[PDB]
């Protein structure tokens, strides 16, 4: 157990890296503020489709479908909890948001 | 089903209308003919506001430190009521960028 949850921890370690050019998700009406938004979107589940691809046919399904659940759990808990600490959000912010 | 499917078209009407200002009738609506014009026309407006974006000269004192709207944005804003998602945009911008005898830049979008 303690040798996987290890690979976890590392995985973990990735994907928030990845999500600091997010820029706290603000000022979405800056064409830069957009794209630098988008740039870690696309990275953030490109790392977990590889990963996925990696791990098929070797955990057993229950513990597969279970580890992608967390890690995904903490792909967007970090998303919701930007978007809710937000202060203006404007007809373009909700539209690209 | 009936509902649906009349809800759909008054749907693609409204946002054809607000987005666009083109007002007709439901036969030049329903025509795909259009509809495919209107599609390469701001495919083609796509392709000039990011051509016009790669720098052919110096930079003007626009957008410093106040940053404009994407134009992408908007051409979504408009393609969200032709249903043309980023891929399909891509696709077309690659072949568009052939036919204008750019390799790199059709390349790049395939290797992306």
């Amino acid at each position: 157990t303690e040798c996987f949850l290890a690979q976890m921890r590392a995985q973990k370690g990735e994907l928030l890296e990845r999500l600091s050019s997010a820029r706290n998700f603000s000022n979405m009406d800056d064409e830069e503020n957009y794209s630098a938004a988008s740039k870690a979107v696309r990275q953030v589940l490109h790392q977990l489709k590889r990963l996925g691809i990696v791990w098929q046919d070797v955990l057993p399904v229950n513990i597969y479908c279970k580890a992608m659940g967390t890690l995904l759990n903490t792909a967007i808990s970090e998303v919701i909890g930007k978007i809710t600490a937000l202060e203006d959000i404007s007809t373009e912010d909700g539209d690209r948001l | 089903d009936e509902c649906e499917e009349m809800l759909k078209l008054f749907k693609e009407v409204a946002s054809l209308q607000e987005n666009f200002e083109v007002f007709l009738s439901f036969e030049d609506y329903s025509n795909s003919s259009l509809v495919a014009d209107l599609r390469e026309q701001h495919i083609k407006a796509h392709e000039v506001a990011q051509a016009k974006h790669k720098p052919g000269s110096t930079p003007e004192p626009i957008a410093a430190e106040v940053r404009s709207p994407s134009m992408e944005s908007k051409l979504h804003r408009q393609a969200l009521a032709l249903q043309m998602s980023k891929q399909e945009l891509e696709a077309e911008l690659t072949l568009r960028a052939l036919k204008d005898g750019n390799i790199k830049t059709a390349l790049k979008k395939c290797s992306d």
